[PDB]
RNA sequence: UUCAAGAGGGCGUGAAACCGUUAAGAGGUAAACGGGUGGGGUCCGCGCAGUCCGCCCGGAGGAUUCAACCCGGCGGCGGG
RNA sequence: GGGGACCGUCCCCCGACCGGCGACCGGCCGCCGCCGGGCGCAUUUCCACCGCGGCGGUGCGCCGCGACCGGCUCCGGGACG
RNA sequence: CGGCGACGUCGGCUACCCACCCGACCCGUCUUGAAACACGGACCAAGGAGUCUAACACGUGCGCGAGUCGGGGGCUCGCAC
RNA sequence: CCCCGCGGACGCUACGCCGCGACGAGUAGGAGGGCCGCUGCGGUGAGCCUUGAAGCCUAGGGCGCGGGCCCGGGUGGAGC
């Protein structure tokens, strides 16, 4: 099946293939600093339904 | 003319029609006028920051 | 998979999703292309102008041989060699141009749209347009003829 | 008898399938997730040598 | 990856069971035995489990060691508390917590415990 | 009751991918959360191209990108592609790009990595630029496809160019009777 | 004695008798399992006063209180121990109850696993 | 006899329509039906002195007895 | 036709500099935690029992009553301009 | 805050029977219009009706991508699969 | 530089969870969802079963808006 430095030596056209996604970490990715960085503040408060009195 | 009853509203109606009945459209959503702040936001830009303004 | 289809959700509907004033019929209209210049005329017109009638000379024993001419243009010219045949040209001192025969990559006839990157070339092809002739010799280039 | 009871399958997705699987054969989580056994397995690409 | 992993085993598993409008996981090292991210016991880096001892009294505290991932032969150290059932709980808090390991499962380790101990104090008649 | 029309209420798009690609659901988890927690557009059109079909996603050219890359002050700028980057074999040099893109075809990746530049995946392109900051989004061309050649007018009425649908092309299929005035009509 | 739920709210019911198909009294070979009338002329479809109602989704249960016994628990479908297990951290929200197929020795030894984790269960003397 | 004839030579199981008998209820607007109650009945509820468990206080008892130290094992995190 | 040279990729090496020890791993240390064994043998720690004990949560086997608060609503008195 | 609690009572009922008040024409179908003095339907059981092939068109998913596709053939212990 | 207390509920199947607002007739017809149902195949449940499978019966207990489903009792006798 070969490597993605060289294509398979058994099958004359194949190669690996691709990720369209190289790192799946999406917990390393999402609390990385240059990613926090760039959030805005969340906004953790429930404002639940007023009964107009 | 046939389909409303209409006519011209004196003080009192129109303190009775806001402060009971009273509900803004904040986001395209019916939400009630409880608090002065949901008149600020969306109306302070004219100068109307309370029920008083809006009344008035 | 007959379980992905709209037959699983008619059962229980009585007409089956075709109506019941007008039901399913056998064939309301003819079978196939029936009264295509009667009553599907205005479908035949609006969608497929021309249908009817004949235009030109007909041709006895066509053999699609004799006419076989693929073409190729020149912005598609230098991929019929090799990168190095392109690069060791292109740094090359002296005047020496790679020679392209396209007959060999399939083609007969060079076409002449797009153009060519500015480095000589000797074109062989069965055939040339007067476009592709004139880029050629545009960028130093020559065309030979083969048969 | 004339269903069309065979479908084909490009090569290359046919490729990209065996590698798929390889590459799930290697975790643990999913081959597990299989239902393997594999607890005292000493590691999980377990490669035997050639006396086998 | 554990989030790759959860995108393949969050609905084809056969530690899975739906029935009953309701979903369970069944895996080792699964505390509250539900069928989360969070609490899946076979695609993290790190997962702790609790079980019942052998002899039917303590606990056992497994915890997932760091290196051998790919191992599953020694990726796993258990140890038995058969302590009272307060140090116990004190024990699986300071594993947790003193030691940043894993700390969103802490009361999921500590309500569990708690559940196998008083299972294996007498019935009532 | 209230005098309004219901046939309108439910809008038309789409909310997720409709594909079960866990790489592409695992980056859409990415960018559903860069959307949310940033006021960054850059990242609200990226989330909805992922969501979209492959139609709607046409690939780009070497020769497209490198063209909109060239103009004046898109340098250091990387082009964005929620699709994938085909090779063009109508031009001889590829300039340094960087560029991510969902998809890169073997030779074009291997062109762009000779030229010296660089490829991205979705997810470096968010450790990168979680805002979008100094991107060139670009796309394909929507339209460049054999369906909108038959979209349109219908091929029968005046002033329409719009082609038909026929098994074969030749003098004998679709050419005598309203398409010369020699045979009835043409319009 | 039982074992009690975490909590117990007060269960609304919007309607308790069973929706039956429309002239189902009147036919055996139609049974009372509800089909939706489509007949162009149906009273019941055109939904006339005094006839049988239709089922629609005005009628749902509250979704705090939906598919909750009267016991305030929600059941939970066990074959043996292994599967009983799981309802050890939902101790107080769901009660296991037994396969009709699991046989009588082997339902013995879930009932007594069953009390040991303070597990409530439904049929819990069965076979015996 | 058989495990079983509530398996007895068209005999595995044995539905519905329909029929006999027994039991309960009812009956002059043909029956039947929807909504709402009421009465009776059959069952169900380990019903019949009514949950449980966390901390604290007091009382009287038991104990591989606690913290801190030492030895060993194993982990987690960090190290130019 | 062979044999060469050149170019492009590769697969192993001989070495150094650069970013990291990482989600590729070991040894040393440092901190921390757990377990086992000693020692600690009693104002400590734990175990079970009792009080119609208190503070929390949940909830009363069944049938019921009251109180105040708030929302909506229909009414009734009294007074002012 | 009150009362009541085992061989009589407590709670329950979707479910069994009965009574009463209000409402309630027999379904299917064609039809502008069916309860129709329009047709089919005595009852029950089992069976019973948009299928497969080919060809187009558009949408959607997947792989590769200026290419793509071995489907016919051949090679692989000829054969549990 | 928190430390006489070394401690502090739940959560987030992200195809999940939560909030707010408006809305709800429907033939022909279209679309979506179905942890609705039948049969068979590949996987999986260290699934169930002669200490009793399927099927059937049932004034038995329930769940669901519903399609339907689970459980008790009886019969049955080998598979689900
Ligand atoms: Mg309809
Ligand atoms: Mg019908
Ligand atoms: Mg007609
Ligand atoms: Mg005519
Ligand atoms: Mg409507
Ligand atoms: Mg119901
Ligand atoms: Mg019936
Ligand atoms: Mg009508
Ligand atoms: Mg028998
Ligand atoms: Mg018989
Ligand atoms: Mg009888
Ligand atoms: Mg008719
Ligand atoms: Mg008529
Ligand atoms: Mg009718
Ligand atoms: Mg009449
Ligand atoms: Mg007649
Ligand atoms: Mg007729
Ligand atoms: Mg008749
Ligand atoms: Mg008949
Ligand atoms: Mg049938
Ligand atoms: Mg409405
Ligand atoms: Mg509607």
């Amino acid at each position: 099946y070969g490597t993605w430095r060289k294509a398979a030596s058994l099958k004359s056209n194949y190669n690996l293939p691709m990720h369209k996604m190289i790192n799946t970490d999406l917990s390393r990715i999402l609390k990385s600093p240059e990613i926090q960085r760039a959030l805005r503040a969340p906004r953790k408060k429930i404002h639940r339904r007023v009964l107009k009195k | 003319e046939p389909y409303i009853a209409w006519g011209y509203p004196n003080l009192k109606s129109v303190n009775e029609l806001i402060y009971k009945r009273g509900y803004g459209k904040i986001n395209k959503k019916r939400i009630a006028l409880t608090d002065n702040a949901l008149i600020a936001r969306s109306l302070g830009k004219y100068g109307i920051i309370c029920m008083e303004d809006l009344i008035h | 998979p007959s379980r992905l289809r709209k037959t699983r959700k008619l059962r229980g509907h009585v007409s089956h999703g075709h109506g019941r004033i007008g039901k399913h019929r056998k064939h309301p209209g003819g079978r196939g292309n029936a009264g295509g210049l009667h009553h599907h005329r205005i479908n035949f017109d609006k969608y497929h102008p021309g249908y009817f009638g004949k235009v030109g000379m007909k041709h006895y024993h066509l053999k699609r041989n004799q006419s076989f001419c693929p073409t190729v243009n020149l912005d598609k010219l230098w991929t019929l060699v090799s990168e190095q045949t392109r690069v060791n040209a292109a740094k090359n001192k002296t005047g020496a141009a790679p020679i392209i025969d396209v007959v060999r990559s399939g083609y007969y006839k060079v076409l002449g749209k797009g153009k060519l990157p500015k480095q000589p070339v000797i074109v062989k092809a069965k055939f040339f347009s007067r476009r592709a002739e004139e880029k050629i010799k545009s960028v130093g280039g020559a065309c030979v003829l083969v048969a | 008898t004339w269903r069309r009871w065979h479908r084909r399958v490009n090569t290359t997705q046919k490729r990209y399938a065996i590698c798929s699987a390889l590459a799930a054969s290697a975790l643990p989580a999913l081959v597990m997730s299989k239902g393997h056994r594999i607890e005292e397995v000493p590691e999980l690409p377990l490669v035997v040598e050639d006396k086998v | 990856s554990a989030h790759l992993q959860w995108m393949v085993v969050r609905n084809c598993s056969s530690f899975l069971i739906k029935r009953n409008k309701q979903t369970y996981s069944t895996e080792p090292n699964n505390l509250k035995a539900r069928n989360s991210f969070r609490y899946n016991g076979l695609i993290h880096r790190k997962t702790v489990g609790v079980e019942p001892a052998a002899d039917g009294k303590g606990v056992v505290v497994v915890i997932k060691r760091r290196s051998g991932q790919r191992k599953p032969a020694t990726s796993y150290v258990r140890t038995t508390i058969n302590k009272n059932a307060r140090a116990t709980l004190s024990s699986i808090r300071h594993m947790i917590r003193k030691n940043k390991y894993r700390p969103d499962l802490r009361m999921a380790a500590i309500r569990r415990a708690s559940a196998i101990l008083r299972s294996q104090k007498p019935v009532m008649v | 009751g209230v005098d309004i029309r219901h046939n309108k209420d439910r809008k038309v798009r789409r909310k997720e991918p409709k594909s079960q690609d866990i790489y592409l659901r695992l980056l859409v988890k990415l960018y559903r959360f860069l959307a949310r927690r940033t006021n960054s557009t850059f990242n609200q059109v990226v989330l909805k191209r992922l969501f979209m079909s492959r139609t709607n996603r046409p690939p780009l050219s070497l020769s497209r990108m490198i063209r909109k890359m060239k103009l004046p002050g898109r340098e250091n700028k990387t082009a964005v592609v929620v699709g994938t980057i085909t090779d063009d074999v109508r031009v001889q040099e590829v300039p340094k790009l960087k560029v991510c893109a969902l998809r890169v075809t073997s030779r074009a990746r291997s062109r762009i990595l000779r030229a010296g530049g660089k490829i991205l995946t979705f997810d470096q392109l968010a450790l990168d630029s979680p805002k979008g900051c100094g991107t060139v989004l670009l796309s394909g061309p929507r339209k460049g496809r054999e369906v909108y050649r038959h979209f349109g007018k219908a091929p029968g009425t005046p002033h329409s160019h719009t082609k038909p649908y026929v098994r074969s092309k030749g003098r004998k299929f679709e050419r005598a009777r309203g398409r010369r005035a020699s045979r009835g009509y043409k319009n | 004695a039982a074992l009690r739920p975490l909590v117990k709210p007060k269960i609304v019911k919007k309607r308790t008798k069973k929706f039956i198909r429309h002239q189902s009294d009147r036919y055996v070979k139609i049974k009372r399992n509800w089909r939706k009338p489509r007949g162009i002329d149906n009273r019941v479809r055109r939904r006339f006063k005094g006839q049988i109602l239709m089922p629609n989704i005005g009628y749902g249960s509250n979704k705090k209180t939906k598919h909750m016994l009267p016991s305030g628990f929600r059941k939970f479908l066990v074959h043996n121990v292994k599967e009983l297990e799981v309802l050890l951290m939902c101790n107080k929200s769901y009660c296991a109850e037994i396969a009709h197929n699991v046989s009588s020795k082997n339902r013995k030894a879930i009932v007594e696993r069953a009390a040991q984790l303070a597990i409530r269960v439904t049929n819990p003397n069965a076979r015996l």
